[PDB]
């Protein structure tokens, strides 16, 4: 299935950390991370780790094998004060076997950190659990019931707890552990950070996040959906093709633009407009269908990096460009279905945006076609558009 | 927003629009100047900064020094990703027109203070980032950085520490070079906050990050990116502007007004332009 292809979105804008060395991890942890075999962080990791370690409450959701276990294991270790011989993080899991598996993972990644971690066994080993907890373990993991018993017994001191991880939360709920989980949370310190990991988002989980969390970051599998909702769409009656470039230039003399994306219908127009803007001293990346997907992705990297402030493209892609201030449809697409793919919001958390359509009288009908087809509204651009960004 | 007057109506493309006199000409030239500056500021990046400067210098940026200052300040606020480039641009202009760099700095300082006062984190983050890079470019004296960091760190809040740490990342390497004892005092202060204070996870993490950055010698935060160190050391003019001073932003310079000595003032500028080219 290649779980590396799984895409995520976040409920607010976040720093996307492409490498483990750009996450701001302590060095002895990084040593453990690389020593384990990690090279490149997964998509969930490039988003969730930074947010957890900086202290945010986090809900992370996706099917198995996207890197969720490493995500909370690494984050828990990062936040440990090894010099404090008291439990600082609690990890609840649906089974004892998974708790043990989690412990071993933590010990491996934390091997250069002198971390102490214990998975509560129970059974004929409850006495042994108690001994270890009394000694002091930085991290303790186990089922909600077992962990709750140790807290209630006072074997697991809670005063230094700063973190609570709910691993496979939906599964714990399915096993009937809801009460125990609320019971655990009720005995923890007021400012405790909570991280919830779950493949699914049923109501009990969302209510749980509402009760356990404060301004949580939601990091979820991206919804495969596009909409024009939230996109401010305008048109400018340019009347003639030959009037397009002057108008584009005037927009740049009147608007505040970080980066912009400009669509044209043809490779020919893209090549032409690129030459024209460059000659006008714009920094431009250009993209079209004649180039392999690898080139297009590399050029997108260059543009995202800020090497150019204008990206000019045919229909080859929605876009993900957080620094893009505006999308300009220099050409209106002959086909109506390409319109939303140019300017649409993808996912439930897709960025709001602004689109400016250049419309020739020649295109008067195609513009109207678009409006009808998506049942949307595209206003004539007002002079004070700069105020509306 | 509810204060500023509302001017509606459809935008009209220039090609379409075109399809006493002293006042009329001054106003027209003023409007063209504002647009030209606005365009140049939108265009500027690392690979083209030299041409942008050359094109900017052709314009009367003395008459339009308020216009230029406003465009640069608004641009950096909306596009802090290009702060380093705006700093280099300011650095070049300041080397030729120190009074213009001084006007930008005065307003930027006031902008930071407004943000701090209003608890506007975003504006504190971007204005401080600009300050850091104007320091990196020797346009502003480092005393300003030190004073802002002290202010931010006196009664440390989550937000005040965030601003301070992001700020120190950007100007820290420069600070280390020109004022090692000053930056040492900042780090000691952070250390006291990290231990001699009751702080949350967010603050503790951002500080550990700052010490980590200092240890690697600011490897990811160089003073000036290759391609942006374009003013000769001895040609720069470093303004000593403290944080607290009662600066006049001179925003009135942004508003069109009839100039009686318009003729003289115009011919005066072209005499300057021919000088530095």
């Amino acid at each position: 299935e290649d779980m590396t292809k799984v895409e995520f979105e976040t409920s607010e804008e976040v720093d996307v950390t492409p490498t483990f060395d750009t996450m701001g991890l302590r060095e002895d942890l990084l040593r453990g991370i690389y020593a384990y075999g990690f090279e490149k962080p997964s998509a969930i990791q490039q988003r969730a780790i930074k947010q957890i370690i900086k202290g945010r409450d986090v809900i992370a959701q996706s099917q198995s094998g996207t890197g969720k276990t490493a995500t909370f294991s690494i984050s828990v270790l990062q936040c440990l004060d090894i010099q404090v011989r008291e439990t600082q993080a609690l990890i609840l899991a649906p089974t004892r076997e998974l708790a043990v598996q989690i412990q071993k993972g933590l010990l491996a990644l934390g091997d250069y950190m002198n971390v102490q971690c214990h998975a509560c066994i129970g059974g004929t080993n409850v006495g042994e659990d108690i001994r270890k907890l009394d000694y002091g373990q930085h991290v303790v993991a186990g089922t909600p019931g077992r962990v709750f018993d140790m807290i209630r017994r006072r074997s697991l001191r809670t005063r230094a707890i700063k973190m609570l991880v709910l691993d496979e939360a939906d599964e714990m709920l399915n096993k009937g552990f809801k009460e125990q989980i609320y019971d655990v949370y009720r005995y923890l310190p007021p400012a405790t950070q909570v991280v919830l990991i779950s493949a699914t988002l049923p109501h009990e989980i969302l209510e749980m996040t509402n009760k356990f969390m404060t301004d949580p970051i939601r990091i979820l599998v991206k919804r495969d959906e596009l909409t024009l909702e939230g996109i401010k769409q305008f048109f400018v009656a340019v009347e003639r093709e030959e009037w397009k470039f002057d108008t584009l230039c005037d927009l740049y003399d009147t608007l505040t633009i970080t980066q912009a994306v400009i669509f044209c219908n043809t490779k020919r127009k893209v090549d032409w407009l690129t030459e024209k803007m460059r000659e006008a001293n714009f920094t431009v990346s250009s993209m079209h269908g004649d180039m392999p997907q690898k080139e297009r992705e590399s050029i997108m990297k260059e543009f995202r990096s800020g090497a150019s402030r204008v990206l000019i493209s045919t229909d080859v892609w929605g876009l993900d460009v957080p620094q893009v201030s505006l999308i300009i449809n220099y050409d209106l697409p002959n086909n109506r279905e390409l319109y939303i793919h140019r300017i649409g919001r993808s996912g439930r958390y897709g960025r709001k945006g602004v689109a400016i359509n250049f419309v020739k009288n020649d295109d008067i009908r195609i513009l109207r076609d678009i409006e009808q087809y998506y049942s949307t509204q595209i206003d004539e651009m007002p002079m004070n558009v700069a105020d509306l960004i | 927003d509810p204060l500023l007057t509302r001017t509606g109506g459809a935008y009209i493309p220039p090609a379409k629009l075109r399809m006493k006199n002293s006042l009329a000409y001054q106003r027209m030239s003023w409007e063209a100047l504002k647009k030209s500056i606005n365009g140049l500021i939108n265009k500027v990046n690392i690979s083209n900064i030299s041409i942008i400067i050359q094109e900017l210098l052709q314009e009367n940026i003395v008459r339009g020094r308020g216009l230029l200052s406003r465009s640069v300040l608004q641009a950096q606020s909306a596009s802090p990703i290009f702060t380093h480039v705006y700093a280099a641009l300011v650095a070049i202009i300041n080397s030729k027109f120190p009074q213009i760099g001084e006007l930008i700095l005065k307003r930027l300082i006031l902008n930071f203070r407004k943000g701090y006062r209003r608890n506007d984190k975003q504006l504190c983050l971007t204005a401080s980032k600009f300050v850091a890079h104007l320091i990196n470019q020797n346009v502003a004296h480092e005393v300003l950085c030190l004073e802002m960091l002290t202010l931010l760190l006196e009664r440390p809040t989550d937000d005040s520490v965030e601003v301070a740490i992001g700020f120190l990342k950007e100007c820290g390497l420069k600070l280390t070079q020109v004022s090692p004892r000053g930056i040492n005092a900042i780090f000691e202060r952070l250390r006291n906050i990290l231990h001699e204070s009751e702080i949350d996870k967010r603050v503790q993490y951002m500080i550990e990050v700052m010490f980590a950055v200092r240890k690697d010698g600011f490897k990811d935060h160089p003073i000036i990116l290759e391609g942006l160190d374009l003013v000769e050391e001895d040609d720069q003019f470093t303004h000593m502007l403290p944080l607290e001073d009662d600066y006049n932003p001179e925003d009135v310079l942004n508003v069109f007004k009839m100039d009686p000595n318009f003729m003289e003032n115009e011919e005066k500028y072209k005499a300057i332009k021919k000088e530095i080219l």
